[PDB]
């Protein structure tokens, strides 16, 4: 293929649309560009490694890979002390030397290997409009994602567990003996309102339902693979999609913008998956924690908490939530779909319980609760901590900050990608991509409007 | 320093509530709306003049022809919007009428300002929210945030003036 | 109060608001969709569709 | 609410209705000549408003108004702790101590006014009749009980005036700031009655459920306005430690 | 921080994650060796 | 200039109400922020009358006396501010007393500090005030200059400041 | 690895021991009580309240004890702590049966654990 | 313990040398049949000195 | 006309630590009394006297010394619900 404007039509800073029908130039660039991604991996766990001081929290620190391994359960112990930093070490370093051998494939690809690869073989080979051969390569990587997913679920169930703050006791690493594969909750979970109270998939709150929908995910994409690879696409498809590599990457291209904001709202309110000993509280794990700390304080002090109204009227400390549950009170009201391992035990059944309040308070829940109100996720770009009108000498913004903020940026943006690819794939196929024809011009055959 | 003339200015001038200013909004942000409407719908009504995928050198300083359909981008418009330009002179007048006029509106403003004629408040709400303890709105709560930074910024702001503010005298919602 | 059109719905059996009273003193009561208010809102929409009518 | 958890409870509403003890149910509740019982969970779920309203004639039957609640299932007192002491002669006097015995509610009437008040229970001490030797379907306790200001001494209204905080004057109008009665800002501690007709007791378990009928002043924004007189019917439930 | 026989190394692990940055600055230098074709 | 002919009237042997009635109600009317024309709005209309009202007269010169006998300065307003607190000096310039706004950690307040004021020349002359109300409400108009008694009826006038024929000029 | 108990090396394990004693009084008096009376609700809450340090408290005992001890101690609270998740779970499910069952495995994991105990 | 150190300190060298050597070779078609073989070599080579520093991991 | 609370600061209790009104963080000035004395004095309030404040039920020998020592910085006034309702002797939203 060619490699400049005048035999391909592509400027330079639209080179990599000179790629769309060389098979092999563009096996190397994604097998590259995936070297890439391993190599970002390790080389920032090792920095995080060299960076981390194991007896902070891990949040206080601004790391954002090693509370995914912690999570995983690896390296860490009861409420989230690393035990072991070997294991982050080892995470990295594979990483690492796998990016090395990726991004040597992808350099033989992209610059000596076979252009294209249909010619060279029928299994490699493809074409974009060969249906069968993209729904074959579908099915091989819905194989690969079911089994990672799989990968997720064996080392939850049979290689140590994962960490699950819920734990009695205290949060730890526990191995998940029972994974709830009753379909009636790991598909309700999809079916639940995406608002306040119900969370839709974001209120996932048990390591059993993870690792239950884990294994629901890994059977689907198993058999959603054979299912591509042992078929062709339908007529029904065939009339509604376009057929074209700038259409899948389109397609793909709109599945991301939707992951990337999914992850975003994930991080930033569920506390599960996320446990706050690696990634600190939630935005509403530490309004909650601020207003359970001065109730503490305040009864402490002899302050009546259940009786005490508030100026405008309310509870000051306690008051009931628009369906009756009781809760804290201030702004914080938001804020009473919260649930949180420290927060749980002075619960009842119809909201916080007077009588676990007034004598069920132990110190750790009070530390607990200090903690994540002076670790809220509030902090400037230049990393000061806490309300924008506090002074420099607080160096803190939340894990969950950074990953929020980055990943809706992401999902808007390939939100945008999404549109623009799309658009072109639609206008390719029909043909007025490059601009309207002047003897055919369409509107010119129209009727006036009025 | 430019940041901190602007939040004077609504502080002490309540200068948002300016009508002067708000054309001047209106016309900055048409501005860019019409900047950035022309543009695309000038390249998403190109015509096919070249072969490339690049459709930027498809043209020609000393070409006689429009590059772009003025026909299409007219039905386009007139059926997502209810209307569009048909006049191209009338277009490009337009965009250099919205800015400049808010500009200068602005300006009018401003020079309102600086006698402090402001457009600081509504008298009738005033009156109303002095006898009513009942009767709030978007207006009174921005009152009390200019009382706010004003009691809050003036010292630091005029230090030639030697402002002693006690604490006791802040105003300050419950809690904070 | 120099009501107009008020004496003229109430005559007919539309004697009832939404904000709970009647003309009649009493309170609490439900009259349905056809409150003074909605009576008056059928005659505005009433209007808006004959306006069209006429234009077609 | 029954016997569930939180996870059934929560928003269901639930949460804000008190405990109803059985059916079959018409037991008594021994008591001791002077010995005093405490109430373990006393609860009380409001179910009608009503507003006096005040004609502009004079002299005339002012008729309580039917209104209807704008805020939402946040009109319940629970957690209550009380206490029961038997009198000499016989009396039964209930007395309140402490819990969520307060809720901001307003209510709705017809022609548009909204009518917050402070419903509580706080400080109540009702008395029955003497020879009371059983608590049972004829046990009254009629008594008086606090409403304090709705509206705290903390509060600022939309001009930033308040009681201890806040101006005490129309800063915006500098000319005639000191001209409004609003500028100083009050709050009485109201009065309000309360009964409680003991309708079903299980003497067993102790729990003992009715009816009650409220009587007490509404809002009146830190002394703008005059108090509305505000009714309350509902039903109440607690537990008597008989030990 | 890195396991104690690897802290010779410290000063080099502190540079290694900005590097994909110095990849997409190659493609622009690339593209400017062949004159931007 | 008001201050110069007082203290001449003083340094004759004048006493404080002798020497401040011989200021004219004209020079004290200058003396009043609601007469600078920076004090205006771009849509309060008319004549300043329609503001504070008619002047009718001068009530006479405020002076402040704390407990302890400090004479105390209200801060005047500036021409920048639509509110200002309240604040009363001494004579070498610190804050003696002040109106608070929040009262639980309330120290220089007219009550605490026990602020009262007597009046010279105009209508006031000879009359001192001692309720904590009475100081504060002459305190609050000590911060707008000198004072006056308006007619705020003629006009139905709204309590807002306009401004004047230089302003609109 | 002095393989003796020292005045000195009680003190240092009195820290965690006070805890865990407390934690063990409060499981023979509250929780047991709490499973007899069919209270799920405060079950599962005493043991994520009162006892949401236990883990934190045991592993000091078994990280911080002798060398015969050190593992022996980890194993033993790893048990209790299996018995606890069992209990949370068998509570979550309205298991009053095997809710006993793993109340007494915890209890008796929990006093061997403390057997192995200087003085 | 200094063998590990050596080791890796090579390892680092290698990887450079590879990094530049990998795409001048694959990008230089007439020199490449004396490349092809440096190429082989040198990944052989690299994989090796991976090997060793896994192994005096353990070892030190 | 003042209000309520400007009228006690016209009293004793804006000139000094009032027994029956004044909040907790009113006490740290006295060495020793936050928050414990602090809270057992408002918990027991209200006081006819001075003096009744040293008959505070379950009162310590350590804490009768100290607040023998400090009765000249203590006032009584009639306890005024505005700076009583609420609680807000404990928190009155000042931090
Ligand atoms: C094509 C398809 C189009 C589909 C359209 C359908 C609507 C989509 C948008 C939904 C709008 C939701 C609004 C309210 C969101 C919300 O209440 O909150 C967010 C919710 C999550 O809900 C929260 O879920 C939480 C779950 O946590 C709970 O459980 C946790 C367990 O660890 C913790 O214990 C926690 O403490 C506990 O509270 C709580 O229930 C909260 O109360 C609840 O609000 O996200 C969710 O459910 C869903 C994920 C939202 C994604 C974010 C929006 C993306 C927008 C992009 C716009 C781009 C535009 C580009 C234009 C050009
Ligand atoms: C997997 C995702 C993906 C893939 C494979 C592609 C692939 C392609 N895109 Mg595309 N795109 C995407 C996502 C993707 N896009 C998203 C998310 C957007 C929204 C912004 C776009 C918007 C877009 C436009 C407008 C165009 C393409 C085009 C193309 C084609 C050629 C582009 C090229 O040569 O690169 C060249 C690379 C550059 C010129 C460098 C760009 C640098 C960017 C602008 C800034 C990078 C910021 C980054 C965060 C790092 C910050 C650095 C900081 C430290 C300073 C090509 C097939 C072209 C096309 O349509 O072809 C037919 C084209 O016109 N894309
Ligand atoms: C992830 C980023 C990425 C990847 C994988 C690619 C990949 C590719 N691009 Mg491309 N491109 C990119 C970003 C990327 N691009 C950006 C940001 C721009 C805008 C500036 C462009 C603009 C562009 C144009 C205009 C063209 C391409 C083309 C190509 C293809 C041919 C490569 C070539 O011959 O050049 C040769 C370059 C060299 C020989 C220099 C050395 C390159 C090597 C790989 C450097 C590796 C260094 C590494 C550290 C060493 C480690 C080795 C080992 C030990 C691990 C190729 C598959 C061409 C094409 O489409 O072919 C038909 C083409 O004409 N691109
Ligand atoms: C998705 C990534 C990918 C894909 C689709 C391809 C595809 C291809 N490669 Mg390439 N390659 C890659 C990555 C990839 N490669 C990487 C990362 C490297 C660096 C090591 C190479 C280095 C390379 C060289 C030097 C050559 C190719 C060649 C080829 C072509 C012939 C393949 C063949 O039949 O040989 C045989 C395939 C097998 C015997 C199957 C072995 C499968 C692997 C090696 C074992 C591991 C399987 C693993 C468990 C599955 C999951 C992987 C795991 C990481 C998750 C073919 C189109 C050849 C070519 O182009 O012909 C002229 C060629 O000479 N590749
Ligand atoms: C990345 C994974 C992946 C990809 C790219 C595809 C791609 C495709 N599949 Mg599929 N599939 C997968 C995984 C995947 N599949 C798995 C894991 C399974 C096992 C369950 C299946 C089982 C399956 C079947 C039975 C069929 C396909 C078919 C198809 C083809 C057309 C379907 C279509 O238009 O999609 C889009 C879907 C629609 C247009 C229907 C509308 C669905 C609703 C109305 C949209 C609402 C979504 C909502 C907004 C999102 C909320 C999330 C949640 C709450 C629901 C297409 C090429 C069809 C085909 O042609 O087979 C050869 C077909 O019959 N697949
Ligand atoms: C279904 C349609 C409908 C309905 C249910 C109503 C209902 C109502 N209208 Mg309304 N209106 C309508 C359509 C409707 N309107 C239309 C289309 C117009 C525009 C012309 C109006 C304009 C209008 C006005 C201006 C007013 C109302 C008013 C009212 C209210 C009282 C009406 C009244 O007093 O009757 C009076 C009607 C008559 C007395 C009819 C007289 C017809 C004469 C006697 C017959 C003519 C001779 C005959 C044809 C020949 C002999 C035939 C015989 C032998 C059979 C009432 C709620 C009043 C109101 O309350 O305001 C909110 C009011 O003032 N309407
Ligand atoms: C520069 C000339 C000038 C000046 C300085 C004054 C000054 C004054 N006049 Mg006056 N007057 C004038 C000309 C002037 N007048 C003219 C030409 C007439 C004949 C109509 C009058 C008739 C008049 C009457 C009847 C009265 C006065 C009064 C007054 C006094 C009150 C001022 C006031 O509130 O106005 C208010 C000013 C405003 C509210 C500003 C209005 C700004 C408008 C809305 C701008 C329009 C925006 C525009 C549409 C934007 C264009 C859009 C863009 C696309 C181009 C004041 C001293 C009053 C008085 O007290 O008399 C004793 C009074 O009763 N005048
Ligand atoms: C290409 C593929 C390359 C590698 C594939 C992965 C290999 C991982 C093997 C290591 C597993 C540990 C072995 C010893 C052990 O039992 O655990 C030893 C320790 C601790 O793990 C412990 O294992 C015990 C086994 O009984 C128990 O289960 C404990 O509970 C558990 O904590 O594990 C580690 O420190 C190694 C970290 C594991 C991380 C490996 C995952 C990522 C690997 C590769 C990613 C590469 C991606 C390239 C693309
Ligand atoms: C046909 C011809 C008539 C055309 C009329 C066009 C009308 C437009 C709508 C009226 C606009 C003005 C109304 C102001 C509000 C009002 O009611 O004022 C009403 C005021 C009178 O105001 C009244 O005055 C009384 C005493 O006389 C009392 O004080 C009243 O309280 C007071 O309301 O009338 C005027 O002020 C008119 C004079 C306005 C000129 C002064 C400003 C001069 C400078 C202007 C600079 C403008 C620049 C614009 C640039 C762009
Ligand atoms: C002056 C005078 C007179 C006269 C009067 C008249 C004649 C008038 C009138 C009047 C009228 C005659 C009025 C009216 C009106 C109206 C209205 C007010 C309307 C409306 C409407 C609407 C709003 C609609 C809308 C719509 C549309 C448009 C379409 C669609 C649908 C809708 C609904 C949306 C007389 C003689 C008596 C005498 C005295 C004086
Ligand atoms: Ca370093
Ligand atoms: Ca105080």
């Amino acid at each position: 293929g060619g490699r400049d404007l005048p035999s391909t039509g592509f400027a330079w800073w639209s080179g990599n649309a000179r790629l769309i029908n060389l098979s092999g130039k563009l096996l190397g660039a994604h097998v590259a560009h995936a070297g890439l991604i391993v190599f970002w991996a390790g080389a920032m766990t090792l920095f995080e490694v060299a960076h981390f001081i194991p007896e902070k929290p891990m949040y206080e620190q601004g790391l954002i890979l090693l509370p995914h391994i912690a999570t995983l359960g690896w390296g860490v112990g009861p409420a989230g002390e690393v035990t072991d930093i070997f294991p982050f070490f080892v995470v990295g370093v594979l990483h690492l030397i796998s990016s090395a051998v990726l991004g040597l494939g992808g350099i033989y690809h992209a610059l000596r290997g076979p252009e294209v690869l249909e010619e060279y073989s029928s299994f490699f080979g493809y074409d974009w409009k060969d249906k069968n051969q993209m729904t074959n390569i579908i099915g091989y990587h819905l194989i690969l994602l079911g089994c990672g997913a799989l990968l997720l679920v064996f080392k939850a169930m049979f290689f140590g567990g994962v960490y699950d703050t819920w734990a009695p006791g205290g949060g730890d690493v526990r191995v998940i003996t029972n994974p709830t594969l009753n379909p009636a909750i790991i598909f309700g979970y999809l079916l639940k309102a995406p608002f306040g109270g119900e969370g839709w998939i974001i209120s996932v709150n048990n390591m059993e339902d993870i690792i239950g929908g884990h294994i629901w995910i890994g059977l689907i994409c198993i058999s959603g693979g054979i299912w591509h690879i042992l078929t062709k696409p339908f007529g029904w498809a065939r009339r509604a999609l376009i057929w074209s590599g700038e259409a899948y990457l389109s397609y793909s291209l709109g599945a991301l913008s939707l992951m990337g904001f999914i992850a975003s709202v994930f991080v930033w309110f569920n506390n599960t998956a996320y446990p706050s000993e690696f990634y600190g509280p939630t935005g509403m794990e530490a309004s909650q924690s601020q207003a359970f700390t001065f109730l503490v304080r305040d009864q402490r002090l002899g302050a009546n908490i259940a009786s005490a109204q508030g100026p405008t009227g309310l509870g000051k400390y306690l008051m009931r939530s628009p369906s009756g549950e009781i809760i804290f009170g201030g702004e914080t009201m938001r804020f009473w779909d919260f649930r949180g391992p420290w927060l749980e035990p002075l619960r009842g059944p119809n909201g916080l319980d007077l009588d676990k309040l007034r004598n069920d308070i132990q110190p750790w829940q009070v530390r607990r609760a200090a903690e994540y109100m002076t670790h809220a996720p509030l902090g400037s770009l230049n990393s000061v901590g806490g309300v924008i009108t506090d002074v420099n000498s607080f160096n803190y913004v939340s894990p969950r900050a950074w990953l929020a903020t980055s990943h809706f940026v992401l999902g808007f943006f390939f939100l945008v990608g999404h549109l623009w690819h799309a658009g072109r794939a639609r206008a390719a196929a029909a043909g007025f991509e490059k601009g309207i024809d002047r003897e055919t011009e369409p509107t010119l055959f129209m009727p006036d409007l009025d | 320093g430019i940041f901190r003339f602007i939040l004077f200015l609504q502080g002490f001038h309540n200068w948002t509530l300016n009508p002067f200013h708000m054309m001047g909004v209106a016309g900055i942000l048409g501005g860019a709306l019409l900047c950035a409407i022309h543009g695309a719908t000038v390249e998403n009504t190109l015509f096919e003049d070249g072969e490339d995928s690049n459709t930027f050198r498809a043209f020609e300083p000393t070409q006689a022809e429009e590059t772009y359909s003025m026909v299409t981008a007219n039905r386009f418009w007139s059926q997502i919007f209810g209307i569009a330009f048909s006049n191209k002179r009338w277009l490009h007048f337009f965009m250099l009428f919205v800015p400049v006029t808010g500009l200068w509106m602005s300006s009018v403003g401003i020079v309102g300002l600086a006698l402090n004629l402001r457009a600081y408040d509504f008298v009738s709400q005033e009156l109303r929210a002095a006898e009513d303890p009942e009767f709030e709105t978007f207006y009174t709560k921005n009152i009390l945030l200019n009382e706010g930074m004003r009691a809050w910024m003036a010292p630091q702001d005029q230090p030639h003036e030697n402002f002693i503010f006690p604490e006791e005298v802040l105003p300050r919602g419950n809690a904070l | 109060q120099g009501m107009f059109v008020l004496p003229f719905m109430a005559r007919l059996g539309v004697t009832s608001s939404w904000n709970g009273w009647s003309v009649t003193g009493e309170t609490g009561l439900d009259p349905g969709f056809w409150s003074f208010e909605g009576v008056a809102a059928a005659h505005i929409v009433l209007s808006g569709l004959l306006f069209l009518a006429a234009v077609w | 609410k029954s016997q569930l958890t939180y996870d059934d409870i929560v928003n269901t509403g639930l949460a804000n209705v008190c405990p109803e003890i059985s059916s079959f149910t018409r037991g008594t509740i021994e008591v001791e000549p002077n010995t005093k019982y405490f109430v373990s969970d006393f609860c009380m779920e409001p179910q009608e408003y009503f507003v006096k309203e005040e004609p502009v004639n004079k002299r005339q039957k002012a008729e309580y108004v039917k209104g209807k609640v704008l805020t939402r299932q946040t009109t319940s007192l629970e957690q209550i702790r009380g206490s029961i002491a038997v009198g000499a002669d016989g009396t039964l006097t209930f007395k309140e101590k402490d819990g969520i015995d307060f809720q901001p509610i307003t209510v709705l009437l017809p022609g548009g006014e909204e009518v917050p008040f402070f419903f509580t229970v706080k400080n109540f001490t009702g008395t029955t009749e003497p020879g009371f030797t059983s608590i049972n379907s004829s046990t009254d306790f009629v008594g008086d009980f606090n409403v304090p200001s709705y509206r705290g001494a903390g509060f600022l209204d939309p001009k930033a005036r308040g009681l201890y905080t806040g101006y005490d004057n129309a800063v915006a109008l500098p000319s005639a700031a000191d001209k409004f009665r609003t500028n100083k800002k009050e709050t009485p501690l109201g009065k309000g009655t309360l009964s409680l007709q003991v309708t079903q007791v299980d003497g067993s378990t102790g729990e003992i459920a009715g009816i009650f009928e409220s009587e007490q002043p509404s809002d009146t924004d830190l002394g703008a306005k005059e108090p509305l007189d505000v009714k309350v019917r509902g039903i109440f439930y607690g537990r008597v430690d008989t030990d | 921080k890195l396991p104690e026989a690897y802290q010779i190394f410290d000063p080099l692990v502190d540079v290694l994650p900005v590097i994909p940055l110095f990849f997409l600055a190659l493609a622009f230098v690339w593209q400017a060796a062949v004159g931007f074709k | 200039e008001i201050q110069r002919r007082v203290d001449s009237q003083l340094a004759e042997g004048a006493s404080l109400s002798e020497a401040w009635s011989t200021i004219p109600e004209k020079l004290a009317f200058y003396d009043y922020v609601g007469n600078s024309p920076a004090k205006g709005g771009l849509f309060r209309t008319g004549a300043m009358n329609s503001g504070d009202g008619i002047a009718q007269e001068w009530i006479g010169h405020p002076i402040f006396k704390d407990k302890e006998g400090r004479e105390l300065e209200v801060r005047r307003m500036p021409n920048f501010f639509e509110t200002f607190p309240v604040i009363m000096t001494d004579a070498d310039g610190v804050v003696r007393a002040d109106i608070p706004f929040r009262r639980s950690e309330s120290k220089f307040s007219v009550e605490q500090t026990g602020v009262t004021v007597s009046f010279y020349g105009g209508a006031l002359d000879g009359q001192t005030f001692s309720n904590p109300s009475d100081v504060k409400k002459f305190a609050r108009k000590a911060q707008l200059g000198e004072g006056f008694d308006f007619d705020t009826e003629t006009f139905n006038s709204d309590g807002v400041f306009r401004t004047s024929p230089r302003g609109w000029f | 690895i002095p393989t003796t108990y020292s005045p000195e090396k009680i003190a240092q394990l009195q820290v965690y021991v006070n805890p865990i004693a407390v934690a063990r009084d409060g499981m023979e008096k509250r929780l047991q009580g709490l499973i007899a009376d069919q209270n799920w609700v405060d079950t599962q809450t005493y043991i994520h309240g009162p006892l949401g340090q236990l883990r934190r408290d045991m592993l000091g005992l078994a990280s911080s004890l002798l060398p015969k001890d050190q593992d022996k101690a980890k194993t033993l609270a790893k048990e209790v702590f299996g018995h606890l998740e069992r209990l949370d779970a068998a509570a979550k499910d309205r298991n009053g049966s095997q809710a006993k069952i793993q109340y007494q495995e915890a209890l008796a994991d929990f006093d061997s654990f403390l057997n192995l105990l200087p003085q | 313990s200094i063998v590990f150190q050596i080791a890796l300190a090579a390892l680092v060298l290698f990887s450079f040398v590879m990094v530049v050597g990998v795409p001048v070779a694959y990008a230089s078609p007439q020199n490449w049949d004396r490349s092809k073989p440096l190429l082989y070599l040198g990944s052989g080579i690299w994989a090796i000195l991976v090997i060793v520093v896994a192994l005096l991991n353990f070892l030190v | 006309e003042l209000n309520a609370v400007d009228a006690k600061l016209t009293t004793d209790f804006g000139q000094k630590i009032d027994l029956n009104n004044s909040d907790i963080r009113d006490f740290r000035g006295l060495r020793g009394f936050y928050p414990n004395l602090a809270s057992e004095i408002i918990k027991n309030a209200p006081y006819d006297t001075v003096e009744e404040v040293l008959d505070i039920p379950g009162l310590s020998e350590t804490q009768k010394s100290r607040l023998e020592a400090n009765l000249g910085s203590f006032t009584v006034t009639e306890p005024s619900i505005e700076l009583t309702s609420g609680d807000d002797r404990i928190n009155p939203g000042v931090y």
